[PDB]
RNA sequence: UUAGGCGGCCACAGCGGUGGGGUUGCCUCCCGUACCCAUCCCGAACACGGAAGAUAAGCCCACCAGCGUUCCGGGGAGUACUGGAGUGCGCGAGCCUCUGGGAAACCCGGUUCGCCGCCACC
RNA sequence: AGUGCAAGAGCAAAAGAUAGCUUGACAGUGUUCUUCCCAACGAGGAACGCUGACGCGAAAGCGUGGUCUAGCGAACCAAUU
RNA sequence: CCUGUCAAACUCCAAACUUACAGACGCCGUUUGACGCGGGGAUUCCGGUGCGCGGGGUA
């Protein structure tokens, strides 16, 4: 499973790359998503590469961000333990993060917005001109390096 | 295009490598489809009749009934719902 | 003319005979110089390397080729040494010589497609490099900047 | 083994090239069975631009009708040797040819699963000049 | 054989063995097909049909098969021929086959030749086949009256020991008679 | 399939070559022209009738890789080319990095001297 | 090689050659594709059917001209069945 | 035998890639009716630029 981060916005990029990330429910710059790793959506995150940041969080930097930035498909309520409790079936954020982890189930299944709408990079990131072995931000990144990506848009 | 005849750009397509040169197999041209099989549309450079206009080379039709022996294949050009008259000789089932 | 004009492989390929005619007829005298009698024996082997992709008008084959073996006469006229020039001027060349009506110009010249890196020359000499000499005048008629490669040679 | 790779005639045909006949009647007498005509291919200078045009008659003889003609024709030949073929043939002479070869040749003249001849069946220059030689004559 | 371009005609046409492009116009019928060969001693005739992988034989009848009715001449000859189709139309009879075109193969369709004599047996077996009546031998010399009489130019008994000294077209009725009802594997 | 008929795929099956096989039975060559039929001339072929002989052809069986072909290992080569991205480089031609694909020739070593289906058959 | 003619393509027990016989280069009415990719548009073209009548073949079958893609033309008036 | 080179109108080979159909996932539609069908009204048929691939041209 692999957090999708698109951090290049619309204007210029192709049709069909910007209907696949419409495909993977983000239609917004620092929009995230998470990704099951399949065949099939291995082949439309390798599309999208040039306007993303990718890669496989920790148990605890998801969980971070789940709980500051997850919502209910519908309203404003604060996605936090309780909540995960009673509506999930899960018994808190920890138990949700390690099931979507371990692919077992999907922010939808959960009543959850497909998307975790973050928030800028404090601090900035790396470049969207570059990959990441060149320095930028862009492409797939290290369980480090999109902790870091993530817990800075916390 | 300089010319806009059915052959107009069809040197490729409509010519067998030199190893599949000459008559071709008979069992093929006589093989039997039943209204809605999926066919793929290609036609045989060593076999003359039963052809379809060489733009749909490369189509998967679904047989729907026939015309004497040639049978009569719907397919979609582009948005647009075809019917095509083609004999056995030019078909190949799906998978 | 200059070889502003002819020196990139921007255009298709053209060279097909069959549908070219009124091709000018090549400056180059010979490919083979030198004792070609003799089978490539020798201890030492340098080459001229082309350093860029470029077209080389057969009118720059025959300057730089002549220019270095006319001086390989360091040698003699029947000295021990022999020359090659390994391209052939294949891609014939055109000139809108109207103005950009109907312009597809009239057979002009023949130029040798090199590739960056290829040898054009190679001659072969026995511990006796004036053949160095005879390509730092070859590689001065020619286009692209280039390498003098020396290949069975560890006679420093 | 032998008795089926011992030679044998198949044939002796008997033509007279001429150029544009009346020739057929000596051929008839001489044989022994009607001759045939000998059309032309080619537009040539000698007149002979008609493709289809009777240029000559051949007769082809088997068995005893060949025996029985090859035991005058080979008496008015001397020849031998080099003017032989590289199958156990030879020509001589008005023209007079003889095609030999061993028992299983209807192999390659069959219509149904024919097939040619291997190189080892087939009948050498050698080969051939025995068989007849040892039938009333001499080789060289 | 030459070079990669090079172009080898299909197995069977090589072993000059099926003429493939009389097969086509055999297979645009869609009826099975009446396989008349010859042998120098024996005459075969099946009733094949098409299938995925080859040919599948439903029915077949072969000259040797035949004294196992009762059969005590040779089988290289006419009256072999027709029996042996009549022998294998009936055998087709049983396997529900009841129509065919007939297959000659590489043989000529000279009247009165044995592969039509073989078609007519097909047929008076109840095989429904499209055929032509005066291409066929005259009943007699199928019977093999055409043997018997040249056995009548004797001197010399035509069959080396075999059965009788003038024949038996005779022999050909009994057989044709018998076959025509009852017996194993018909 | 101790030799057959019809085929499918249509060279992995082609080309060339070696060895083996028929005592009654198979295919052949073979023997032979009264008939059906036949050669613009020939029972050569086609067609018909038949077993005195033969396993030399064919054919079937076993095998050889020299040539052609098919597929595989290692090398060539992650090279050539290339879909996506770049305020990377270069006067420029053009190149480079990241990402997703990825060859051809040729060399060396294996493979391949057909596979399969239906029917009939000491 | 040949297959009438450009070029590209098809063809070997043939689509080529020869022989023999024959006039399917027949009458009528359509389906489909093309003309006009997609995507509307005429004449024209082709492929594939049906009805009738024929030619050939033992027969399956082949013949809706010449192997395939060029050789074509509205309305009005005239002539003709 | 050896040795030196080529092809828009060459090909024993041969990508990336584009493309027909089908299944899967994704997304979408069934009160926001998608896909599709029928009808009313247009505007439009001087385009331009960057990048990739081009063809012509010294440019
Ligand atoms: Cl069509
Ligand atoms: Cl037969
Ligand atoms: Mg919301
Ligand atoms: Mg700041
Ligand atoms: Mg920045
Ligand atoms: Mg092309
Ligand atoms: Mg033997
Ligand atoms: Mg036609
Ligand atoms: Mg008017
Ligand atoms: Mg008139
Ligand atoms: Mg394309
Ligand atoms: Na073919
Ligand atoms: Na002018
Ligand atoms: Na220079
Ligand atoms: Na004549
Ligand atoms: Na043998
Ligand atoms: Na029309």
């Amino acid at each position: 499973m692999h957090a999708l981060v698109q951090l290049r916005g619309e204007v210029n990029m192709h049709t069909d790359i910007q209907d696949t990330l419409e495909m993977l429910n983000i239609h917004h710059v620092n929009h995230c998503t998470l990704v099951p790793e399949t065949d099939a959506y291995r082949g439309m995150v390798a599309k999208v590469n040039d306007f993303v940041a990718f890669g496989e969080p920790s148990q605890e930097t998801l969980e971070t961000v789940l709980a500051t930035r997850a919502e209910p498909l519908e309203g404003d309520a604060d996605v936090d333990d309780e909540w995960v409790a009673e509506h999930t079936d899960y018994d808190d954020i920890s138990g949700l993060a390690f099931a979507l982890l371990s692919e077992e189930t999907t922010l939808r299944e959960q009543g959850l917005s497909p998307t975790l709408r973050l928030h800028p990079p404090r601090g900035g990131h790396d470049g969207v001109k570059h990959p990441v072995k060149e320095g930028g931000q862009l492409g797939k990144h290290d369980t480090e390096g999109i902790d870091d990506l993530l817990e800075a848009m916390r | 295009p300089s010319s806009n005849g059915p052959l107009e750009g069809t040197r490729g397509k409509l010519k067998n490598k030199p190893r599949d040169r000459g008559t071709s197999p008979p069992q093929r041209a006589v093989e039997e489809f039943d209204d809605g099989e999926k066919v793929h549309l290609k036609i045989d450079p060593s076999v003359p009749n039963g052809r379809f206009h060489p733009r749909f080379d490369g189509q998967t039709g679904t047989v729907e009934g026939k015309q004497g022996d040639a049978y009569k294949v719907d397919i979609v050009d582009g948005g647009k719902e075809k019917t095509i008259i083609v004999t056995a000789a030019h078909l190949r089932r799906q998978e | 003319k200059p070889g502003a004009m002819y020196r990139n492989s921007s255009k298709p390929a053209y060279t097909r005979r069959e549908y070219i005619s009124g091709i000018p007829g090549k400056k180059i005298a010979q490919f083979d110089m030198g004792n070609n009698g003799a089978g490539p024996t020798y201890p030492a082997q340098v080459e001229l390397v082309v350093e860029k992709p470029v077209q080389i008008r057969h009118n720059a084959l025959e300057a730089a080729r002549v220019a270095a073996n006319r001086y390989v006469q360091n040698s003699g006229a029947a000295a021990n040494y022999k020359f090659r020039i390994r391209k052939f001027p294949f891609h014939v060349i055109r000139e809108n010589k109207d103005g950009m009506r109907a312009p597809f110009g009239k057979p002009v010249g023949t130029a040798a497609r090199v590739h960056g890196a290829n040898h054009i020359f190679i001659a072969w000499v026995n511990p006796d490099p004036n053949v160095e000499e005879a390509w730092r005048r070859a590689k001065m008629k020619v286009t692209p900047t280039i390498n003098i490669d020396s290949s069975p040679a560890g006679n420093a | 083994f032998h008795e089926m790779r011992e030679p044998r005639i198949e044939k002796v045909v008997v033509h007279m090239g001429i150029g544009h006949a009346n020739a057929e009647d000596i051929l008839g007498e001489i044989t022994g069975q009607m001759p045939v005509r000998t059309k032309a291919k080619r537009t040539v200078g000698e007149f002979d631009i008609r493709e289809g045009d009777p240029i000559g008659a051949k007769v082809t003889l088997r068995d005893e009708m060949a025996e029985e003609f090859l035991q005058t024709a080979l008496p008015l030949a001397e020849l031998a040797t080099s003017q032989f073929d590289d199958t156990g043939n030879f020509s001589f002479g008005l023209d007079v040819t003889v095609n030999l070869v061993r028992p299983g040749y209807r192999v390659a003249k069959r219509d149904k699963a024919s097939r040619s001849i291997p190189t080892k069946h087939r009948l050498n220059p050698a080969d051939a000049v025995a068989f007849i030689e040892s039938t009333y004559d001499v080789e060289v | 054989a030459t070079g990669p371009r090079y172009k080898v005609p299909m197995r069977r046409r090589r072993e000059a063995r099926t003429d493939y492009h009389q097969r086509l116009r055999l297979l645009k019928s869609g009826k099975p097909r009446l396989v008349a060969r010859k042998s120098n001693k024996h005459v075969r005739a099946q009733l094949v049909t098409l299938g995925p992988n080859g040919d599948d034989t439903l029915a077949s009848a072969h000259s040797s098969d035949l004294a196992e009715y009762g059969w005590e001449a040779p089988t290289g000859n006419m009256p072999s021929a027709y029996l042996t189709g009549l022998l294998a139309g009936l055998r087709a009879q049983e396997a529900g086959v009841e129509e065919a075109v007939l297959d000659i193969g590489l043989n000529s369709p000279t009247p009165g030749s044995k592969v039509f004599a073989i078609q007519e047996g097909a047929i008076d077996a109840g095989l429904d086949i499209p055929h032509n009546d005066d291409v066929l031998a005259d009943w007699q010399r199928t019977r093999g009256a055409h043997i018997a009489e040249y056995d009548e130019q004797l001197e010399e008994p035509l069959y080396s020991g075999d059965f009788d000294a003038a024949d038996l077209p005779e022999h050909f009725d009994e057989l044709r008679e018998t076959l025509l009802d009852g017996d194993i594997e018909l």
